[PDB]
């Protein structure tokens, strides 16, 4: 068996939505912004934000509602995760002691059901009689907000329409109405259904099915006096209240499409829109009054305010300052004016919120030769898109380097004082035939700058038609001063060349240090690539040399120095090519049994190969041959986000499914079956996506530092933002530790009442297993901030194992030290 | 796709064992001894009358590439029959076949299986699966005998008195070459054409066609009378040259 | 000639490596030096000699010899190691059963998050399925453990089913004792949970209608850990194991002793009403509790779900072979 310790270094800091309301107090005015796993509860004031608490839950945070039912003095909140733990809060202070309420709760999973595309929706009906979810294919799910479904008992109504894109729950209706855009092979459609708690089931609903935009995609509930919804497509936003159908079609919405929306007026006169080139609208509902005292609605007009951060959700502070949370950048608060400033902008931003956004890849460098090191990661996309310089320093220090464009890839070059990072900008077909960018950004801004001549790929006579309006990818390798980070060098490769794998290494006899780049010939007709290169260039006195280049039938997707040797991913071969004397890649050996070779890694002579869906196998060289060997492959088919090589024996691994699993040699050789079978040893549910696995760590490292039982150094990054440690243990310290969780569990009182021990264990749609082989961290570390008693409730009964150790009993005051020790690694 | 098992009487004279010597005398006793052996194990075990045959037919095959001089033929017999159980799904284990082979077989015969009998008979599976080119599933004669017979239609009494003769012939033929010589579909017509010659029926009457004097067409194709005269033929033989007689 | 078996070496393939464990001995892949085709060698050793050369191993080679048919997958021959030479005692090589091989298994392809399958995906998917048991069930074959590890799937779109480790010969006229345990229990049928000592052919349906069921929903219908917690879970969706649907279900050993919580009423239908309704009267038939009225391989390709599929116009399965490495 094997024993890990996962801790988590850096918080999430994605926004993942956002609401404000009547939370803390019925007279203050919250925003709580919800990041995975964790709610932010803030108080709005005329400067900004105050912060008033901060909670985590076991389990990610799907749905948050604020609403507040007959008889209640303030809001209450309703959350409910992604494995389906629903439940009520409320927000109890008594003078300095904060604490949050479990009313409600329960799991509201269905034995039988198909989970939707557009995932799960969760609405709260104005007169907050009930909560709709939509979680399956073909079923709406009510919970009755009655005062004693304090278990959230629930029933389903069968739902006709299969395929639903969104549902609001309507104002001004004399039943509970639900309006929902749907699709069908006809097209996508608007319908409504009255909801009967009586009778359990749909009724008639109060108007037509209009048949709407093929690409309809948000459905606004619009109060009185207007009532009726808004649906808002990539093209137009059309407004239906029964008889009443209008649409506008404004031009400036379909260059970008919109993902947000938000009331800014109770009475819904003024909505806003947000869309991913980060453009913020105001969508205007032009009132008209007709002498029977009637409000109609007389058209729907769209105002382009400013540019914000692209925006994941969207609030407005009554102050007139509107929160951007984004989870692909910095999250903000603008202020809208009324008078535009002089470059014709009504935005202008107050304060930015640091979010390490997509983390697409990391590298652990030490550049100061301080020793601690520095953990420089790619982070945000599109416009969003920067470098991130992060050290320890109790905080920490985070610099922040802009590109405006994608970033994918980094590497560190030391003989050249500078990093190696792999870009993708978009560029959009224009009425030259050639394309044009949207905006300037690092691959532009670059002081020196080169294209790709190849003419590997030139005989072509396969055509690809343009349309205007198109958008394509521009990948290009930068050169980045690692003091400055100014873009020295800019190289932009071959048109529809994406570039996909980067490293630096000297290969061979070859005393240069080069930067090796593969990429793929990417045609939207190829389910997969069938071309690619592997190019190296050489970075010397400010301009990039381009050294030689092999061509492959297939995708880099990613390469390794190996020995001196260079170590492929061409779509199912893995291939080790010999640097040759005249300067040119030379194939060695190829290994074949992959059906795609996405993620590698290597220790010594051995080889980690993580695959789309065959999980991982440990390859061996075997250098007296000149070829490959297969060692053990793990049986159990699991989809790889990445990989890591913990030591000889332990391999670690990332699923798709924010899952975290450890591989073993199963070192019970007896017969060569079951040398070859790697065991599953643990798993973990991160709840995060890991994208990049680095060794390293930021601790200030120094001549005698303070060490700890923990051994080794795992750093990884996530979508969300999250960086987290993973660590190995002895036998020893880990039955102490996990022991310590199972106290831990019943002393700690849980959001929600989410017991740990489902939110970590092995979790997909098909499977659920207990957690097995890994330690929580941010469990063992909350020992340090649970009351006193709860410490020696904890400690009680506490003995040691196997001997060669210390005296059984432990005491509270033992395991604070014990705990900080562990504190140190973070 | 799938071998051929069959060959002319005149191939006969060119198995292994007739070239180094072994005279066709020698070489059909010591096929009825060791056909008999692993009937009688088999009968001793409890096992199907197809479980026998399968073993019996593997053993004849078996002795068409390789000579009786150098595989003694009751280590054979004995491995056949247990291979042939776990083809049938009939298996039993190889210490109670070797059990009631030494039950059967007196000291000199029991020598075959030398100093470890079990180990001996399971050696031998590997040539037996290679020699047999690991084509397991086999027809006998005796479905085909029932599947005929259930279509003949007339006297009961009459024709299971023709069932039963006819079945002691197919278990007869077993410890001949027969099993080598024709399809099974024709030894159980030529067993039906025997046992209705001997007892004075005429099959024709008992079938969908009546005044069809060559009865058997309907159930075999392309079968002549020679072919099912030859067949008869040989089965009286093994009665004559022994001291038993037609059943009836 | 190509009918003799045994004798060709397994030098003729190289081994690209382990492709899975198989209950008799461990699967490789492989290619042909001679042809170049890619082929699955299944490792069967008699080195143990505990009883000699496995019977698992016997039955897929003694029944697949027999069945010919696109849904079946080929055991194209069957190779030796190097053997010793002379001495034939002392001869404890291997033999290898030599398969096509396929690229996929349908427990793989569900177990990556999005493999999405379309209705007319799924009529192209289950008909040969079907086709293959009514196959196999005409001549009077049971291949009992039916499971989405033994479907096997090509990017052609082709389904084979594949371990016939544990097939028998089943007679109507002549019921035998059978093995208690020969489902795997995710996909068992109720007869078997209830201890039937003669299985019919509409075990294997059960099990085929288990996945049907669970090509819907990407997630297995009945997953237990215990035999009890299996008919429970059947139970609760199918109804309750009662006289008044299967009148015979008294004269099964464990029916007295193995009582479900309530003796429930069946809501397939409503637990699965997002599924077509062509579709959902097929899972109803098929997920019949008693054997006698559940319906036979031939029926469900006479249905309306199945009966005027074409697979000439073979629906290829969800190909996310580029968005998913970068999403
Ligand atoms: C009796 C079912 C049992 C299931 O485990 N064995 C089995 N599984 C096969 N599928 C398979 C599994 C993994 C890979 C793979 C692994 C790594 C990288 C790339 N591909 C490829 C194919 C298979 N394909 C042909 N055969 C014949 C022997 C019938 C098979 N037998």
């Amino acid at each position: 068996m094997s024993y890990n310790y996962v801790v988590t270094a850096q918080k999430p800091t994605a926004v993942n939505g956002c609401v404000t309301g009547h939370f803390t107090s019925a007279e203050d005015l919250n925003l709580l912004i919800a990041k995975n796993t964790r709610l932010e509860i803030y108080v709005v004031t005329a400067e900004g934000l105050r912060p008033v608490k901060e909670v985590g839950m076991y389990g990610k945070i799907a749905v948050m509602e604020l609403f507040r039912p007959k008889g209640e003095s303030k809001d209450l909140l309703f959350i409910l995760t992604a494995k389906y733990n629903a439940c009520i809060l409320e927000y109890k202070q008594s003078g300095e002691s904060i604490d949050i309420i479990t009313r409600a709760h329960g799991n509201v999973q269905d034995r039988i059901g198909r989970p939707s595309e557009t995932g799960i929706i969760g609405i709260i009906d104005p007169e907050c009689r009930m909560i709709g979810l939509r979680l399956y294919d073909g079923l709406f799910k009510v919970i009755p907000l009655d005062r004693d479904n304090k278990e959230l008992k629930a029933f389903n109504i069968r739902l006709e329409e299969l395929h639903v894109i969104d549902v609001k729950f309507l104002y001004g209706c004399q039943a509970p109405t639900i309006c929902f855009v749907y699709q069908d092979p006809q097209g996508r459609h608007v319908k409504t259904y009255e909801v009967s708690l009586r009778e359990k089931e749909f009724n008639k609903g109060p108007w037509k099915q209009e048949n709407v935009e093929a690409e309809a995609s948000m459905v606004i509930a619009v109060p009185e006096p207007f009532g009726g919804a808004i649906i808002i497509g990539q093209e137009s936003i059309t407004y239906h209240n029964g008889d009443k159908y209008l649409a506008i079609a404004p031009p400036i919405i379909k260059q970008s499409t919109i993902v947000c929306h938000n009331r800014v007026d109770p009475n819904g006169s003024r909505y806003l829109l947000g869309d991913m080139e980060g453009r913020l609208f105001m969508l205007l509902l032009e009132k008209e009054e007709q002498m029977d005292g009637t409000v109609t609605l007389k058209d729907l007009r769209v105002e382009l305010l400013g540019e914000t951060s692209i925006a994941e959700c969207l609030t407005y502070l009554d102050n007139g300052v509107v929160f951007v949370g984004s989870r692909l950048g910095d999250s903000q608060l603008v202020k809208l004016n009324v008078d535009s400033n002089e470059q014709g902008s009504y935005v202008v931003a107050m304060e930015t919120f640091t979010n390490l956004g997509p983390i697409v890849d990391m590298c652990v460098v030490d550049l100061e030769r301080q020793g601690q090191g520095q953990l420089v990661t790619c982070s945000g996309a599109f416009k969003e898109g920067s470098l991130r310089i992060i050290r320890n320093g109790q905080k920490l220090h985070i610099r922040t380097v802009p590109l405006y464009e994608s970033p994918r890839k980094i590497c560190y070059q030391e003989v050249s004082q500078c990093f190696g990072v792999l870009s993708s900008r978009i560029e959009v077909q224009d009425t030259s035939g050639g394309t044009t960018a949207l905006r300037p950004s690092a691959s532009t801004q670059a002081l020196s700058s080169s294209v790709s001549s190849s003419k590997l790929f030139s005989s072509s006579t396969a055509p690809h038609e343009t349309s205007f309006g198109e958008e394509v990818e521009v990948h290009n390798l930068l050169i980045i001063d690692q003091h400055t980070f100014e873009v020295l060098h800019a190289h932009q490769f071959l048109q529809n060349e994406y570039a996909l794998s980067l490293v630096s290494c000297k290969l061979g006899k070859d005393p240069n240090t080069y930067f090796i780049v593969g990429t793929a010939m990417v045609y939207p007709e190829e389910a997969e690539p069938k071309q690619g290169r592997i190019v190296v260039f050489q970075y010397s006195d400010g301009k990039l040399q381009t050294v030689a280049e092999k061509e492959v039938k297939g995708a880099v997707y990613s390469m390794v120095e190996f020995n001196g040797k260079l170590l492929a991913s061409i779509n199912s071969t893995v291939r080790l090519y010999e640097w040759t004397t005249e300067k040119e890649l030379r194939t060695e050996c190829n290994h074949y049994n992959n059906i795609m070779a996405l993620y590698l890694k290597t220790k010594g002579d051995f080889i980690l190969v993580g695959d789309l869906m065959r999980s991982v196998l440990l390859l061996a060289y075997k250098p007296m041959e000149g070829n490959f060997e297969e060692i053990a492959r793990d049986f159990n088919p699991n989809w790889m986000s990445a990989v890591e090589i913990l030591d000889d024996d332990n391999f670690l691994g990332a699923e798709n499914a924010f899952n975290l699993f450890v591989c073993q040699k199963d070192s019970a050789a007896t017969t060569d079956e079951e040398r070859q079978h790697l065991q599953e040893v643990g798993l973990f549910h991160l709840g995060e996506f890991v994208n990049v696995f680095c060794h390293g760590s930021l601790v200030m490292q120094n001549l005698g530092e303070t060490s700890t039982p923990t051994q080794g150094s795992v750093l990884f990054g996530t979508v969300n933002g999250m960086i987290g440690l993973v660590t190995s243990l002895s036998e020893s310290w880990y039955n102490l530790l996990l022991d310590m969780q199972n106290r831990l569990n019943k002393v700690i009182k849980s959001v929600g009442k989410i017991e740990h021990s489902f939110w970590r264990s092995f979790h997909t749609e098909r499977k659920t297993e207990p957690a097995t082989g890994f330690i929580d961290g941010d469990l063992i570390e909350s020992f340090l901030d649970i009351s006193r008693p709860k410490m020696q409730e904890v400690v009680a009964n506490l003995q040691y194992d196997d001997g060669s150790g210390m005296k059984r009993e432990a005491t509270a005051d033992d395991l604070i030290k014990v705990v900080e020790e562990l504190t140190r690694i973070h | 796709t799938k071998p051929c098992w069959y060959w002319d009487k005149k191939d006969l004279a060119h198995t292994p064992s007739q070239l180094e010597g072994l005279d066709p005398a020698t070489e059909a006793r010591y096929r009825r001894e060791g056909a008999r052996f692993i009937f009688d194990v088999g009968t001793r075990l409890g096992l199907h009358y197809d479980t026998l045959a399968t073993g019996i037919i593997y053993f004849h095959r078996f002795y068409m590439f390789h000579s009786f001089k150098q595989f003694p033929r009751y280590v054979t017999g004995a491995c056949c029959l247990f291979l042939a159980g776990k083809v049938e799904e009939t298996p039993k284990k190889c210490k109670d076949i070797i059990k009631t082979a030494r039950s059967l077989l007196n000291d000199v015969q029991f020598g075959q299986f030398g100093d470890d009998p079990k180990e001996e008979v399971m050696v031998l599976e590997r040539i037996l699966l290679q020699t047999i080119k690991f084509d397991l599933q086999v027809e006998h004669p005796y479905q085909f005998l029932l599947k005929y017979a259930k279509q003949l239609k007339g006297d009961k009494n009459k024709i299971q008195k023709l069932v039963q003769m006819a079945w002691t012939f197919v278990n007869d033929s077993l410890c001949t070459t027969l099993s080598l010589q024709w399809e099974p579909e024709i030894i159980a017509v030529a067993v039906m054409y025997l046992a209705g010659r001997l007892c004075k029926f005429e099959i024709q009457e008992w079938t969908s066609k009546p005044m069809y004097r060559r009865w058997w067409e309907q159930f075999v194709q392309d079968v002549p009378v020679d072919v099912l005269e030859d067949i008869c033929h040989q089965i009286l033989d093994l009665y004559s040259q022994g001291k038993q007689q037609m059943p009836h | 000639t190509e009918s003799d078996w045994g004798k060709r070496c397994v030098d003729k393939f190289d081994i690209i490596g382990i492709i899975g464990e198989g209950t008799y001995g461990q699967v490789y892949k492989a290619k042909d030096k001679d042809t170049g085709e890619l082929v699955a060698l299944k490792k069967v050793r008699l080195d143990n000699e505990k009883e000699g050369f496995p019977i698992t191993a016997i039955r897929e080679i003694k029944i697949l010899r027999q069945l010919i048919h696109r849904s079946v997958v080929n055991m194209k021959e069957i190779v030796t190691d190097k053997q010793d030479a002379l001495d034939f005692k002392k001869d404890k090589g291997a033999f290898y059963l030599v398969f096509e091989y396929m690229d996929h298994d349908l427990m793989g392809l569900l177990e990556s998050g999005l493999v999405h399958f379309s209705e007319d995906h799924i009529k192209s998917f289950m008909k040969q399925l079907m086709e293959g048991l009514e196959y196999c069930h005409k001549k009077n074959f049971l291949h009992r453990d039916i499971k989405c590890s033994n479907i096997l799937l090509n990017n052609s779109g082709q389904i084979k089913l594949a371990d016939f480790g544990l097939a028998r010969l089943y007679n109507s006229e002549e019921s035998r004792p059978y093995t208690n345990k020969v489902i795997t229990l995710w996909y068992r049928p109720p007869e078997l949970l209830l201890g039937e000592e003669r299985y019919t052919p509409a075990i294997d349906v059960w099990s085929c209608g288990c996945i049907l069921g669970e090509l819907f929903t990407k997630k297995p219908i009945f997953q237990a850990n215990l035999e009890l917690a299996q008919l429970e879970l059947i139970s609760r969706l199918c109804g309750s194991p009662c006289p008044a649907v299967w009148p015979d279900v008294i004269r099964l050993p464990y029916f007295n002793t193995m009582k479900p919580k309530k003796q429930y009423r069946r809501r397939l239908r409503e637990e699965f009403s997002f599924i077509p309704s062509a579709a959902l009267d097929l899972l109803d038939h098929m997920l019949t509790l008693d054997p006698s009225k559940r319906c036979t391989a031939e029926q469900t390709l006479q249905s309306d779900f199945l009966k005027d599929v074409e697979l000439s116009k073979m629906a290829p399965p969800d190909l996310p072979h580029w968005q998913d490495c970068h999403e």
